[PDB]
Protein backbone atom coordinates (compact mmCIF):
# COMPACT_ATOMS: atom_id res chain seq x y z
CA UNK A 1 0.00 0.00 0.00
CA UNK A 2 1.25 3.60 -0.71
CA UNK A 3 1.80 6.34 1.55
CA UNK A 4 -1.19 7.88 -0.13
CA UNK A 5 -3.48 5.43 -0.11
CA UNK A 6 -2.12 4.95 3.75
CA UNK A 7 -3.05 8.21 4.52
CA UNK A 8 -6.37 8.70 2.70
CA UNK A 9 -7.83 5.69 4.72
CA UNK A 10 -6.43 6.86 8.01
CA UNK A 11 -8.23 10.64 7.54
CA UNK A 12 -11.40 8.36 5.86
CA UNK A 13 -11.54 6.63 8.96
CA UNK A 14 -11.30 9.99 11.32
CA UNK A 15 -13.76 11.80 8.80
CA UNK A 16 -16.74 9.02 9.35
CA UNK A 17 -17.02 11.26 13.16
CA UNK A 18 -16.33 14.65 13.67
CA UNK A 19 -16.31 15.40 17.18
CA UNK A 20 -19.21 18.70 17.98
CA UNK A 21 -16.78 19.54 20.28
CA UNK A 22 -15.32 22.41 18.53
CA UNK A 23 -14.20 25.12 20.98
CA UNK A 24 -11.61 28.07 20.53
CA UNK A 25 -9.48 29.26 23.20
CA UNK A 26 -27.19 41.98 2.21
CA UNK A 27 -29.93 39.69 2.60
CA UNK A 28 -30.80 36.79 -0.17
CA UNK A 29 -34.08 37.73 -2.59
CA UNK A 30 -34.91 36.10 -6.00
CA UNK A 31 -35.98 37.64 -9.16
CA UNK A 32 -39.49 37.12 -10.81
CA UNK A 33 -38.56 36.24 -14.28
CA UNK A 34 -36.29 33.07 -15.25
CA UNK A 35 -34.38 33.12 -18.23
CA UNK A 36 -34.54 30.67 -20.95
CA UNK A 37 -31.13 29.69 -22.55
CA UNK A 38 -32.92 28.02 -25.65
CA UNK A 39 -35.83 29.06 -26.82
CA UNK A 40 -35.32 27.20 -29.73
CA UNK A 41 -36.37 23.93 -28.09
CA UNK B 1 1.72 21.23 -19.61
CA UNK B 2 0.73 24.01 -22.06
CA UNK B 3 -3.11 24.80 -19.89
CA UNK B 4 -3.85 27.33 -22.84
CA UNK B 5 -3.53 24.82 -25.40
CA UNK B 6 -5.69 21.85 -23.60
CA UNK B 7 -8.29 24.86 -22.97
CA UNK B 8 -8.31 25.58 -26.61
CA UNK B 9 -8.72 21.93 -27.60
CA UNK B 10 -11.34 21.51 -25.38
CA UNK B 11 -13.28 24.28 -26.32
CA UNK B 12 -12.32 23.33 -30.09
CA UNK B 13 -15.72 20.91 -30.26
CA UNK B 14 -17.86 23.97 -29.40
CA UNK B 15 -20.90 23.36 -32.15
CA UNK B 16 -19.97 20.52 -33.56
CA UNK B 17 -22.60 17.99 -33.21
CA UNK B 18 -22.72 17.45 -29.68
CA UNK B 19 -20.91 13.66 -29.30
CA UNK B 20 -17.16 14.75 -30.54
CA UNK B 21 -14.82 13.85 -28.51
CA UNK B 22 -11.52 15.70 -27.60
CA UNK B 23 -8.84 13.31 -26.77
CA UNK B 24 -6.11 14.96 -24.32
CA UNK B 25 -2.94 13.00 -23.99
CA UNK B 26 -2.37 10.97 -21.06
CA UNK B 27 0.23 13.03 -19.43
CA UNK B 28 -2.04 16.31 -20.13
CA UNK B 29 -4.56 14.71 -17.91
CA UNK B 30 -2.52 13.50 -15.62
CA UNK B 31 -0.77 16.95 -15.35
CA UNK B 32 -4.57 18.82 -14.74
CA UNK B 33 -5.30 16.45 -11.63
CA UNK B 34 -1.75 16.56 -9.92
CA UNK B 35 -1.60 20.68 -10.36
CA UNK B 36 -5.69 21.24 -9.59
CA UNK B 37 -4.86 18.48 -6.54
CA UNK B 38 -2.78 20.93 -5.23
CA UNK B 39 -4.55 23.60 -5.55
CA UNK B 40 -7.66 21.85 -4.12
CA UNK B 41 -5.73 20.89 -0.76
CA UNK B 42 -3.90 24.79 -0.81
CA UNK B 43 -7.38 25.93 -0.04
CA UNK B 44 -10.56 25.65 2.18
CA UNK B 45 -12.77 22.90 2.66
CA UNK B 46 -15.39 24.87 3.73
CA UNK B 47 -15.29 28.19 1.05
CA UNK B 48 -15.94 31.12 1.78
CA UNK B 49 -16.84 33.13 -1.22
CA UNK B 50 -18.46 36.30 -2.35
CA UNK B 51 -20.78 37.41 -5.06
CA UNK B 52 -21.28 37.93 -8.10
CA UNK B 53 -21.15 34.16 -8.76
CA UNK B 54 -22.54 31.46 -10.99
CA UNK B 55 -23.62 28.37 -9.43
CA UNK B 56 -24.48 24.96 -11.24
CA UNK B 57 -25.47 21.76 -10.59
CA UNK B 58 -24.93 17.56 -11.31
CA UNK B 59 -23.48 18.01 -15.06
CA UNK B 60 -22.99 14.27 -15.15
CA UNK B 61 -20.63 14.29 -17.90
CA UNK B 62 -23.08 16.22 -20.57
CA UNK B 63 -20.07 18.17 -21.74
CA UNK B 64 -22.35 19.70 -24.33
CA UNK B 65 -24.98 21.13 -22.19
CA UNK B 66 -21.95 22.93 -19.84
CA UNK B 67 -20.96 23.89 -22.88
CA UNK B 68 -24.24 25.81 -23.88
CA UNK B 69 -23.85 27.08 -20.14
CA UNK B 70 -20.63 28.63 -20.45
CA UNK B 71 -22.13 30.38 -23.73
CA UNK B 72 -24.88 31.76 -21.89
CA UNK B 73 -23.30 32.80 -18.57
CA UNK B 74 -20.22 33.49 -19.33
CA UNK B 75 -17.40 31.12 -20.43
CA UNK B 76 -14.50 31.57 -17.29
CA UNK B 77 -13.29 33.83 -16.36
CA UNK B 78 -16.17 36.70 -17.39
CA UNK B 79 -18.52 35.41 -14.76
CA UNK B 80 -17.20 33.81 -11.29
CA UNK B 81 -18.46 30.08 -11.36
CA UNK B 82 -19.29 27.63 -8.32
CA UNK B 83 -20.48 23.96 -9.17
CA UNK B 84 -21.78 21.48 -6.77
CA UNK B 85 -20.50 18.34 -7.62
CA UNK B 86 -21.25 15.47 -9.52
CA UNK B 87 -19.47 16.33 -12.85
CA UNK B 88 -18.67 12.56 -13.90
CA UNK B 89 -21.49 9.41 -14.75
CA UNK B 90 -24.59 8.96 -16.55
CA UNK B 91 -23.33 11.31 -19.28
CA UNK B 92 -21.05 9.85 -22.51
CA UNK B 93 -18.55 12.73 -21.71
CA UNK B 94 -17.39 12.82 -18.49
CA UNK B 95 -13.48 13.16 -19.57
CA UNK B 96 -14.10 16.34 -21.65
CA UNK B 97 -16.35 17.40 -18.20
CA UNK B 98 -14.08 17.02 -15.78
CA UNK B 99 -10.87 18.16 -17.80
CA UNK B 100 -12.31 21.62 -19.04
CA UNK B 101 -13.95 22.10 -15.26
CA UNK B 102 -9.91 21.25 -13.97
CA UNK B 103 -8.58 23.60 -16.53
CA UNK B 104 -10.12 26.51 -14.99
CA UNK B 105 -9.64 25.52 -11.29
CA UNK B 106 -6.28 26.45 -12.43
CA UNK B 107 -6.15 28.91 -14.46
CA UNK B 108 -8.49 30.86 -12.57
CA UNK B 109 -8.53 29.47 -8.64
CA UNK B 110 -9.50 32.59 -7.38
CA UNK B 111 -12.70 33.24 -9.46
CA UNK B 112 -13.40 29.15 -10.01
CA UNK B 113 -14.55 26.95 -7.52
CA UNK B 114 -15.61 23.00 -7.64
CA UNK B 115 -17.17 21.12 -4.46
CA UNK B 116 -17.50 17.37 -4.13
CA UNK B 117 -20.63 15.43 -5.31
CA UNK B 118 -21.20 11.99 -4.58
CA UNK B 119 -20.03 10.81 -7.98
CA UNK B 120 -16.56 12.22 -7.30
CA UNK B 121 -16.37 8.94 -5.38
CA UNK B 122 -14.25 5.61 -6.69
CA UNK B 123 -17.05 3.10 -5.43
CA UNK B 124 -19.59 5.06 -6.92
CA UNK B 125 -17.95 5.79 -10.31
CA UNK B 126 -16.56 2.40 -10.56
CA UNK B 127 -20.05 1.22 -11.19
CA UNK B 128 -21.89 4.31 -12.96
CA UNK B 129 -19.87 4.77 -16.18
CA UNK B 130 -16.41 7.15 -15.41
CA UNK B 131 -14.24 3.46 -14.72
CA UNK B 132 -15.70 2.43 -18.25
CA UNK B 133 -15.20 5.62 -20.04
CA UNK B 134 -11.28 6.12 -18.62
CA UNK B 135 -10.91 2.05 -18.92
CA UNK B 136 -11.84 1.82 -22.89
CA UNK B 137 -10.18 6.04 -24.11
CA UNK B 138 -6.97 6.28 -21.54
CA UNK B 139 -6.49 3.14 -18.96
CA UNK B 140 -7.64 2.59 -15.20
CA UNK B 141 -4.02 3.88 -13.75
CA UNK B 142 -5.71 7.60 -14.97
CA UNK B 143 -8.73 6.37 -13.49
CA UNK B 144 -6.85 6.26 -10.12
CA UNK B 145 -5.23 9.55 -10.52
CA UNK B 146 -8.77 11.25 -10.78
CA UNK B 147 -9.90 9.25 -8.13
CA UNK B 148 -6.67 11.00 -5.68
CA UNK B 149 -7.77 14.29 -7.16
CA UNK B 150 -11.08 13.69 -6.01
CA UNK B 151 -10.49 13.10 -3.01
CA UNK B 152 -9.20 16.19 -2.00
CA UNK B 153 -12.19 18.09 -3.32
CA UNK B 154 -13.66 21.10 -0.93
CA UNK B 155 -16.94 19.55 0.94
CA UNK B 156 -19.28 23.03 1.40
CA UNK B 157 -19.66 26.77 0.71
CA UNK B 158 -20.46 30.02 2.36
CA UNK B 159 -21.54 32.94 0.03
CA UNK B 160 -21.08 36.28 1.48
CA UNK B 161 -22.45 34.64 4.86
CA UNK B 162 -26.13 33.83 4.09
CA UNK B 163 -26.07 30.92 1.12
CA UNK B 164 -24.71 27.85 2.33
CA UNK B 165 -23.65 25.80 -0.60
CA UNK B 166 -23.62 21.69 -0.44
CA UNK B 167 -23.86 18.98 -3.04
CA UNK B 168 -26.85 16.69 -0.77
CA UNK B 169 -27.59 18.51 2.30
CA UNK B 170 -27.61 18.98 5.82
CA UNK B 171 -26.36 16.27 8.77
CA UNK B 172 -27.70 15.40 12.07
CA UNK B 173 -23.94 15.54 13.12
CA UNK B 174 -23.59 19.46 11.48
CA UNK B 175 -23.79 21.19 14.35
CA UNK B 176 -21.03 24.06 13.77
CA UNK B 177 -19.24 25.37 10.64
CA UNK B 178 -15.59 24.58 12.17
CA UNK B 179 -16.71 20.48 11.99
CA UNK B 180 -16.76 20.84 8.30
CA UNK B 181 -12.94 22.63 8.59
CA UNK B 182 -11.79 19.71 10.80
CA UNK B 183 -12.36 17.20 7.92
CA UNK B 184 -9.30 16.34 6.34
CA UNK B 185 -8.04 15.81 2.51
CA UNK B 186 -7.06 13.44 0.77
CA UNK B 187 -10.07 11.56 1.76
CA UNK B 188 -12.90 8.81 0.37
CA UNK B 189 -16.54 8.83 1.45
CA UNK B 190 -17.58 7.30 4.57
CA UNK B 191 -20.63 5.03 4.49
CA UNK B 192 -21.86 7.26 7.82
CA UNK B 193 -21.50 11.13 9.33
CA UNK B 194 -20.67 14.59 8.84
CA UNK B 195 -19.20 13.84 5.07
CA UNK B 196 -21.22 11.33 3.69
CA UNK B 197 -24.04 13.52 4.77
CA UNK B 198 -22.83 16.78 3.47
CA UNK B 199 -22.67 14.76 -0.17
CA UNK B 200 -25.78 12.41 -0.01
CA UNK B 201 -29.08 13.35 2.33
CA UNK B 202 -31.95 15.22 0.64
CA UNK B 203 -34.83 17.47 1.71
CA UNK B 204 -38.10 15.33 2.29
CA UNK B 205 -41.67 17.34 2.16
CA UNK B 206 -43.23 14.57 4.27
CA UNK B 207 -40.20 13.66 7.47
CA UNK B 208 -40.43 16.19 10.51
CA UNK B 209 -37.11 16.42 11.38
CA UNK B 210 -35.05 13.49 10.16
CA UNK B 211 -35.88 10.52 8.16
CA UNK B 212 -34.66 7.74 6.64
CA UNK B 213 -33.47 7.91 2.93
CA UNK B 214 -34.76 5.42 0.36
CA UNK B 215 -30.83 5.79 -1.20
CA UNK B 216 -29.95 3.67 1.37
CA UNK B 217 -27.56 6.38 2.75
CA UNK B 218 -27.52 9.26 4.97
CA UNK B 219 -31.03 10.91 5.71
CA UNK B 220 -33.65 12.97 4.69
CA UNK B 221 -34.62 16.05 6.12
CA UNK B 222 -37.61 18.12 7.04
CA UNK B 223 -38.73 21.93 6.57
CA UNK B 224 -38.53 22.26 10.43
CA UNK B 225 -34.75 21.17 10.33
CA UNK B 226 -33.77 23.79 7.53
CA UNK B 227 -35.37 26.26 9.33
CA UNK B 228 -33.72 25.52 12.80
CA UNK B 229 -30.71 25.67 10.70
CA UNK B 230 -30.66 28.84 8.70
CA UNK B 231 -31.99 30.62 12.14
CA UNK B 232 -29.12 29.25 13.71
CA UNK B 233 -26.57 30.05 11.84
CA UNK B 234 -27.99 33.33 10.66
CA UNK B 235 -28.26 32.18 6.91
CA UNK B 236 -30.68 33.05 4.07
CA UNK B 237 -30.94 30.32 2.21
CA UNK B 238 -29.60 26.63 1.21
CA UNK B 239 -28.40 25.67 -2.14
CA UNK B 240 -28.17 22.19 -2.68
CA UNK B 241 -28.30 19.87 -6.08
CA UNK B 242 -28.06 15.94 -6.39
CA UNK B 243 -31.55 15.86 -7.10
CA UNK B 244 -33.26 15.76 -10.61
CA UNK B 245 -35.98 18.15 -10.83
CA UNK B 246 -38.46 18.74 -13.71
CA UNK B 247 -37.94 22.67 -13.97
CA UNK B 248 -34.30 22.60 -13.22
CA UNK B 249 -34.41 24.12 -10.15
CA UNK B 250 -36.84 23.67 -7.32
CA UNK B 251 -37.03 25.25 -3.92
CA UNK B 252 -38.61 23.35 -0.57
CA UNK B 253 -39.37 25.26 2.86
CA UNK B 254 -40.60 28.24 1.43
CA UNK B 255 -37.75 29.43 -0.18
CA UNK B 256 -35.35 28.60 2.52
CA UNK B 257 -33.73 25.91 0.23
CA UNK B 258 -32.94 25.65 -3.25
CA UNK B 259 -32.14 22.18 -5.60
CA UNK B 260 -29.94 22.64 -8.72
CA UNK B 261 -29.77 20.32 -10.94
CA UNK B 262 -28.02 21.60 -14.81
CA UNK B 263 -28.39 18.38 -17.18
CA UNK B 264 -31.25 18.99 -18.96
CA UNK B 265 -32.29 15.53 -20.28
CA UNK B 266 -30.98 13.97 -17.85
CA UNK B 267 -29.59 10.47 -18.31
CA UNK B 268 -31.94 10.52 -21.72
CA UNK B 269 -34.15 8.79 -18.91
CA UNK B 270 -36.08 12.03 -17.78
CA UNK B 271 -37.54 15.02 -19.22
CA UNK B 272 -36.01 17.55 -16.68
CA UNK B 273 -34.71 21.05 -17.70
CA UNK B 274 -31.48 22.18 -16.53
CA UNK B 275 -31.13 25.25 -14.52
CA UNK B 276 -27.58 27.93 -13.71
CA UNK B 277 -28.61 30.14 -10.13
CA UNK B 278 -27.33 33.91 -11.07
CA UNK B 279 -26.44 35.45 -7.41
CA UNK B 280 -25.66 38.94 -7.93
CA UNK B 281 -23.96 41.53 -5.73
CA UNK B 282 -26.88 42.14 -3.36
CA UNK B 283 -27.33 38.63 -3.66
CA UNK B 284 -30.68 39.10 -5.60
CA UNK B 285 -30.66 35.49 -7.43
CA UNK B 286 -32.00 33.94 -11.09
CA UNK B 287 -32.42 31.59 -12.50
CA UNK B 288 -31.55 30.53 -16.09
CA UNK B 289 -32.79 27.12 -17.99
CA UNK B 290 -31.78 24.59 -20.14
CA UNK B 291 -35.14 23.59 -21.45
CA UNK B 292 -35.26 19.50 -22.65
CA UNK B 293 -34.92 18.83 -26.39
MN1 LIG C 1 -25.44 13.43 -6.28
MN1 LIG D 1 -26.05 13.49 -9.39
Amino acid sequence: ETELDNLTEFNTAHNKRISTLTIEESRVTFSEDDEIINPED
Amino acid sequence: LNLDSIIGRLLEVQGSRPGKNVQLTENEIRGLCLKSREIFLSQPILLELEAPLKICGDIHGQYYDLLRLFEYGGFPPESNYLFLGDYVDRGKQSLETICLLLAYKIKYPENFFLLRGNHECASINRIYGFYDECKRRYNIKLWKTFTDCFNCLPIAAIVDEKIFCCHGGLSPDLQSMEQIRRIMRPTDVPDQGLLCDLLWSDPDKDVQGWGENDRGVSFTFGAEVVAKFLHKHDLDLICRAHQVVEDGYEFFAKRQLVTLFSAPNYCGEFDNAGAMMSVDETLMCSFQILKPA
